[PDB]
C-alpha cells in the first residue's frame, strides 16, 4: 500500500528446530544433523520477501531483523552458515565484550553490513567513513601492545584514539539519542577535540555535551536535521571549543 | 655494565626455555582434546549416515 | 463398558487392540489385572498410558511399570480418564509415587477425596503476572552476581559430582524453613538414599507439616520418570489455583524426564533426532515448563536441577531448557576441583532481576566491576600459562591480585556442609556482601594472604582468619 | 492419449502417472495448464522436469516453481522435448527466467525464434584445441600476475565493498570492444536485490547492449536453481557454436547449483552422501563444466564467483569445482581502502598458466621478480612493527621504495567510471605491462613520486603525469 514496515524475528533456530520436529514426525529422510534438505529453501522463501519496491510499485518498503542463536560462539554451525549466506550482512555479539563492560557488545571486525554508504546520511557518511579504520588499528595494535612495548609515537597515539572512541561507543539501555547528535559526537570524537580528554571522563563529556547542545548550538541541530548535511565546520569547531572551556577535567 | 648485560642475556635464554617448555606442555594437552574431538566428530557423522539410509 | 486386548509387548511399550468405534482417547489409562490361571502365569497389576493411535482400532501404550509376565491376548479396562491424583489438604505431610497412591506406609487415602487430571493446558496469555522482586537466599555469589526472583524459574546446571544436591538442601535449609507457605518436592529420577535422608531431614526439622513429595526415583521403568513430574505439578497448581498461596516447588534432575522421553521414543516408532533425542524434545518440554507459572490467583517459584551429560552445555537437552529460566547458576568442575565451594561460574551465571533499577545502583555497579576483573583475569590466562607473571604490566598484576582474592572470597561454607567439614556455616546478608565486595574491589585487604578469603563468609572472618594465621 | 496424471504431491517433487508405451523421455518438460473448476480450486500454470522411472508406467518429475495448490488427479501434457530456451540475437539486453521467459517490461519473443535444448553433450575429444592460448583482457594486474587461458575456468573471490561489479563491467566491455565477444551474465541462487543493482549499474554504464542474463535467485525453488546455469550455457554455446567467436559466462555463484540438486536428491529418493549432499554431485558438477571449453572456432571462458561456507575448503562442493578451475582472483578490503584498485591480491591470486613456455620467459622473469619483491615488503612491514622503528639496512630501503612504485602501478584506470570519473581509461597490452613493470624494476623512474604511479594505464602515462603535477 505503499507504507514503510519493519519486521522483527525473536529467533529463527526454535523455527528450523519446530520444521525438524515436524519434518521427522512426517518420516521424511532426515540430513545433516538431522535437519531436513531444503531447511536452507525455506529461510530463503522466508527472507528474500523483504523487499524495497519500486516506484511503479508504490515505494513501499519491509525490512526485517532475523535473529539466530549459537551456542558457544560457534558461528560456523550449519543454521548460523545457512542464514548468514542469505542477509545482507550480520552484526555479532560477543560474551567476552559484553562482560569487559561493552554494551551492547558489537564486534565491529566480524560485523558487516552489504548497504552500507548508501544507508546513511551525507554527515553521517563524511563523519564515520574513518572509524572502521580507527577501529581496525585500535584492535590490530592492542592485540599485542601490552606486552610488546614497542611504544611509539603513532602506536601510542592511535592506541589513545581507539581507546577514547571504544569509550564513546557505550550507550546505556533504552537510551536513544538523534543522529545528529550521533553526527556531532563522532565528528568531535574524530576531529581530535577529545583527545586530551580522560578515558574515564569521556563518557561524563559526552553527557554535558548533549546537555550543552540543548541550550547551545541547537540552529547546528535544526540545520543537520533539515539539509541531511553537516553545518560550517568552522562554527561547529568553535562551539565544540566553547564546551570544551566550559567543560571542567576531573 | 657489562655484568649487567650478562646477565640480562643469561636471564633471557632462561625465559625463553622455559616458555618452549610451557608451549610442549600445552601442545600435547591440546593434542588430547583435539583426539577427543576427531572421534567424536566421525562417531557423529557416520550415525547421520547410517540413519538417513535407514530413513529410507 | 469396552474392554481391549493385548497385541504386542516391546520393553515399555505396550500394543492394545479394541473393538470399533471404541478407542480410548490420547492421555487416557489403561488397567490391567490379570490373575494366574496356572503355575506358568503370573499375577499382574499394572497401568498403561495411551501414545497412539496406530489405526486398524490398535493402540499404542506407554507402561508404569515393568511389563514382565505380561502375555499376548490379556484383557486391557479402559478408565476414561487421564492418571487422577488425590490433591487437597490431605496431600500435606504425605509420600506419593507417579500414580498417587502412598508409599509412607501411613494409612490409605479416602476414596472418596478430590482427584485432579495430570494433563492440562497451560495457562493463557492474559492470565499471568510480570512483577519482579527479589528472594534472597544468604549466599555470596548468588545473592550478588544472579538474584533470584519470587515467582519465577531457577535453574541450577552441572555435571556430575559437582554439588547440585548439596545447593538443593542449602537451598532449602536457607528457604523453606522460613517461607511459611506451601512447598512441594519432586525427585525425579534421582538417588532413593537421597530421598529418604531428605524425608528424614524434614520430619526431624518439623517442615514436613507443610509439604507434598512424589520421588519416583531412577529405578523406575521411564513411564514413571516422564510423569512423576506431572505428578507434583498438578498438586502445585492446586494449591497455587484454589487456595491462592505462595507455593515453592523443587524438582531434582529435571533432565532425567527428557531423558526417559529419549528411551521410549525409539520404541514408539519415531525417527531420531540430532544425537539420538526424541524430536518432540521442545514440545514435550515446553508443555511442562510452561505450566509452572505465576498467575493473579497465586505465585509458583521453582528451583530445578539440571543434568548436563559429559558436561557438554551444547547438549540439546540442557540446550533448550535455557530459554524457560529466569536465573540460571551454572556449576562448573574447573572450580570444583580447584575447591571453591560452590562451584558456581560467575561470568557463566546470569539473571533477569540484576538490573540498576531492582537490585540498586551501588549493587549493580559492584557486580558489573567484579564481572569485568573477572573477564580480565580470564583472559590474561593464556599469557600467564606461556610466559607467567613477569610479563604482565604494572596494573596487570593488580588486576590478577585482585581476581585471586575476589574468585576465593566467591566461595562460602555452607549448613548443610557442616557434618562433613565441622565449619558451622553462615548466612550473608545481600548488604554486607556488596560491602565486602566493594571494599575489596578499592583495594583495602590488598596486604592479606588470598587463602584467608578462603571458606569464611563475612568480610570481617576474612580479617580474623589472616591474624589466626598469623598475619 | 498422451495426457498423464498427479498421483502424488511432495514439495518441490511430483509424480505423474502415463499410459503403457506413451513414456515420456528423462529430462523431458511436462507443462500443467488447469483452469479454476469452481471457486474450491486456483488457476496452476506449471513446468516439470522428467527425473526418474519409477515403474509402473509413472514418472517422477521436480516442479519448476511453486506447487501449491495441485490436485491429485491433474492432467500433464508432454513437450516431447527438454526445455527449450531461444537463442539469436534477440536475446542480447533482455532478461530471462529459467524457461526462457523473459521477465522485463519489453515485448516477448515471438514463437517462431529457434530454441535449442537445454541438455547436450559435452564436445568430444577430438574437437578441443590441441594448446594453450592466452584470454587478453587489458587489465595489468590480471595479465601481469594471473593470464586468464581462453576456454579455461576462472575463480573469483571476493565479498562486499571491492569492485567486483565494476571488475565484471570493466571485463565485459574490455572484451567486447577488443576480442569481438558477447558475454553472458547466470544470476545462480544469490541476492534479488544484488542482481537488480547489477543490473541497473550495466544499463546505466551501457555495456547491456551487448550481454544477455538469466536470473534465478535464491527466491525460486532448487528446481529453477539448478537448471538456470545450464540456460546461460545453450544463450553461450549458440554464439561459440554458430557465430564462432569468443564470448564470456559469468555465473553469480556456482555453489548453489549443487546445493539445490543436494536439497532435492532427499524426496528424489537417493541414499545421502558423506555430508549429505547427493551421490551424484562429481557427475553433475563435471557435466555441467565440460561444456565450456574451447574449440577450433570460438571458446567460452567463465568467471564463477566461488563461496566457501565458514571457510571450509574441505566441503565436498568447493573440493569438487576447485578441481576444475584453471586460475584465481582475490579481491582485497585492504588494497580497496588504500585506493589501489582494482583492489586485486596481487599475491593471493595465481594461475597455471604463468609457465615460461606459455606466457615467456621475459614475462614469467618479470612476474617472478615482482613477487618476490612485494613478499620482501610484506615481511619488512611486520619487520618494521613489533620494535625496530624504520631500523634497516639500505636494501630494505630500496626494496620497499621499488615495492611501493609497483603497488601503486598495479593500479589502472577503467573504461567504467569514466562517467564518475572525468578519466576516459585505457586498455593497457600485455607487452606494454610487462616492459613498464620492468623498466619499474630497473629502476629508471625510481626518482618519480609514487603519488604518479596511480591510475595511468600505460608506463609512460607516469611520466606525464607527472610532469604535469610538477
Ligand atoms: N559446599 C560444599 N562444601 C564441600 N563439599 C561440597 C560442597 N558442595 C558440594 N560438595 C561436594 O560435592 C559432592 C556431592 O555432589 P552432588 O551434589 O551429589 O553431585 P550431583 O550434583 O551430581 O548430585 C560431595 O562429595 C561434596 O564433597
Ligand atoms: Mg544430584
Amino acid at each position: 500500500k505503499g507504507k514503510h514496515v519493519l519486521v522483527v524475528y525473536d529467533d529463527l533456530s526454535k523455527q528450523a528446530a519446530a520444521y525438524r520436529e515436524l519434518s521427522l514426525l512426517l518420516r521424511r529422510p532426515p540430513g545433516r544433523e538431522a535437519y531436513p534438505g531444503d531447511i536452507f529453501y525455506l529461510h530463503s522463501r522466508l527472507l528474500e520477501r523483504a523487499a524495497k519496491l519500486s516506484d511503479a510499485k508504490g515505494g513501499g518498503s519491509l525490512t526485517a531483523l532475523p535473529f539466530v542463536e549459537t551456542q558457544a560462539g560457534d558461528i560456523s554451525a550449519y543454521i548460523p552458515t545457512n542464514v548468514i549466506s542469505i542477509t545482507d550482512g550480520q552484526i555479532f555479539l560477543q560474551s567476552d565484550l559484553f562482560f569487559s563492560g561493552v554494551r551492547p557488545a558489537i564486534n565491529a571486525g566480524l560485523s558487516v553490513s552489504r548497504v552500507g554508504g548508501a544507508a546513511q546520511i551525507k554527515a553521517m557518511k563524511k563523519v564515520a567513513g574513518t572509524l572502521r579504520l580507527d577501529l581496525a588499528a585500535y584492535r590490530e595494535l592492542e592485540a599485542f601492545a601490552q606486552f610488546g612495548s614497542d611504544l611509539d609515537k603513532a602506536t601510542q597515539a592511535k592506541l589513545a584514539r581507539g581507546a577514547r572512541t571504544v569509550e564513546v561507543l557505550k550507550q546505556d539501555l533504552h537510551q536513544p539519542i538523534p543522529v545528529e547528535k550521533q553526527v556531532l559526537i563522532i565528528y568531535a570524537l574524530t576531529r581530535g577535540f577529545l583527545d586530551d580528554i580522560p578515558v574515564e571522563d569521556v563518557r561524563r563529556f559526552e553527557k554535558e555535551f548533549y546537555l550543552f547542545l540543548d541550550q547551545n548550538g541547537q540552529h547546528l541541530l535544526e540545520h543537520i536535521r533539515t539539509t541531511k548535511d553537516l553545518p560550517n565546520e568552522d562554527d561547529l569547531n568553535k562551539a565544540i571549543e566553547a564546551f570544551k572551556k566550559t567543560f571542567v577535567v576531573s | 655494565l657489562l655484568d649487567a648485560k650478562a646477565s640480562e642475556h643469561a636471564a633471557r635464554m632462561t625465559a625463553m626455555k622455559n616458555a618452549t617448555d610451557n608451549a610442549n606442555e600445552l601442545i600435547r594437552t591440546l593434542t588430547l582434546s583435539y583426539n577427543r574431538a576427531r572421534q567424536a566428530a566421525i562417531t557423529q557423522e557416520i550415525t547421520e549416515i547410517v540413519a538417513g539410509a535407514n530413513a529410507l | 463398558m469396552t474392554r481391549g486386548r493385548v497385541i504386542q509387548v516391546m520393553g515399555p511399550v505396550v500394543d492394545v487392540k479394541f473393538e470399533n468405534g471404541h478407542l480410548p482417547a490420547i492421555y487416557n489409562a489403561l488397567k490391567i489385572q490379570h490373575k494366574a490361571r496356572n503355575e506358568n502365569e503370573v499375577d499382574i497389576d499394572l497401568t498403561l498410558e495411551v501414545a497412539l493411535h496406530l489405526g486398524d482400532d490398535t493402540v499404542r501404550t506407554i507402561a508404569m511399570a515393568s511389563t514382565d509376565g505380561l502375555i499376548r491376548g490379556m484383557e486391557v479396562i479402559d478408565t476414561g480418564a487421564p492418571i487422577s491424583v488425590p490433591v487437597g489438604e490431605v496431600t500435606l505431610g504425605r509420600v506419593f509415587n507417579v500414580l498417587g497412591e502412598p508409599i509412607d506406609l501411613e494409612g490409605d487415602i479416602p476414596a472418596d477425596a478430590r482427584r485432579d487430571p495430570i494433563h492440562r493446558p497451560a495457562p493463557k496469555f492474559e492470565e499471568l503476572a510480570t512483577e519482579v522482586e527479589i528472594l534472597e537466599t544468604g549466599i555470596k555469589v548468588v545473592d550478588l552476581l544472579a538474584p533470584y526472583i519470587k515467582g519465577g524459574k531457577i535453574g541450577l546446571f552441572g555435571g556430575a559430582g559437582v554439588g547440585k544436591t548439596v545447593l538443593i538442601q542449602e537451598l532449602i535449609h536457607n528457604i523453606a524453613q522460613e517461607h511459611g507457605g506451601i512447598s512441594v518436592f519432586a525427585g525425579v529420577g534421582e538417588r532413593t538414599r537421597e530421598g529418604n535422608d531428605l524425608y528424614h531431614e524434614m520430619k526431624d526439622s518439623g517442615v514436613i507439616s507443610k509439604t507434598a513429595m512424589v520421588f519416583g526415583q531412577m529405578n523406575e521403568p521411564p513411564g514413571a520418570r516422564m510423569r512423576v513430574a506431572l505428578t507434583g505439578l498438578t498438586m502445585a497448581e492446586y494449591f497455587r489455583d484454589e487456595q491462592g498461596q505462595d507455593v515453592l516447588l523443587f524438582i531434582d534432575n529435571i533432565f532425567r524426564f527428557t531423558q526417559a522421553g529419549s528411551e521410549v521414543s525409539a520404541l514408539l516408532g519415531r525417527m531420531p533426532s540430532a544425537v539420538g533425542y526424541q524430536p518432540t524434545l521442545a514440545t514435550e518440554m515446553g508443555q511442562l515448563q510452561e505450566r509452572i507459572t505465576s498467575t493473579a490467583k497465586g505465585s509458583i517459584t521453582s528451583i530445578q536441577a539440571i543434568y548436563v551429560p559429559a558436561d557438554d552445555y551444547t547438549d540439546p537437552a540442557p540446550a533448550t531448557t535455557f530459554s524457560h529460566l529466569d536465573a540460571t547458576t551454572n556449576l562448573e568442575r574447573k572450580l570444583a576441583e580447584m575447591g571453591i565451594y560452590p562451584a558456581v561460574d560467575p561470568l557463566a551465571s546470569t539473571s533477569r532481576a540484576l538490573a540498576p533499577e531492582i537490585v540498586g545502583e551501588e549493587h549493580y555497579q559492584v557486580a558489573r566491576k567484579v564481572q569485568q576483573t573477572l573477564q580480565r583475569y580470564k583472559e590474561l590466562q593464556d599469557i600467564i600459562a606461556i610466559l607467567g607473571m613477569d610479563e604482565l604490566s604494572d596494573e596487570d598484576k593488580l588486576v590478577v591480585h585482585r581476581a585471586r582474592r575476589i574468585q576465593f572470597f566467591l566461595s562460602q561454607n555452607f549448613h548443610v556442609a557442616e557434618q562433613f567439614t565441622g565449619q558451622p556455616g553462615s548466612y550473608v546478608p545481600v548488604k554486607e556482601t556488596v560491602r565486602g565486595f566493594k571494599e575489596i574491589l578499592e583495594g583495602k585487604y590488598d596486604h592479606l594472604p588470598e587463602d584467608a578469603f578462603r571458606l569464611v563468609g563475612r568480610i570481617e572472618e576474612v580479617v580474623e582468619k589472616a591474624k589466626a594465621m598469623g598475619v
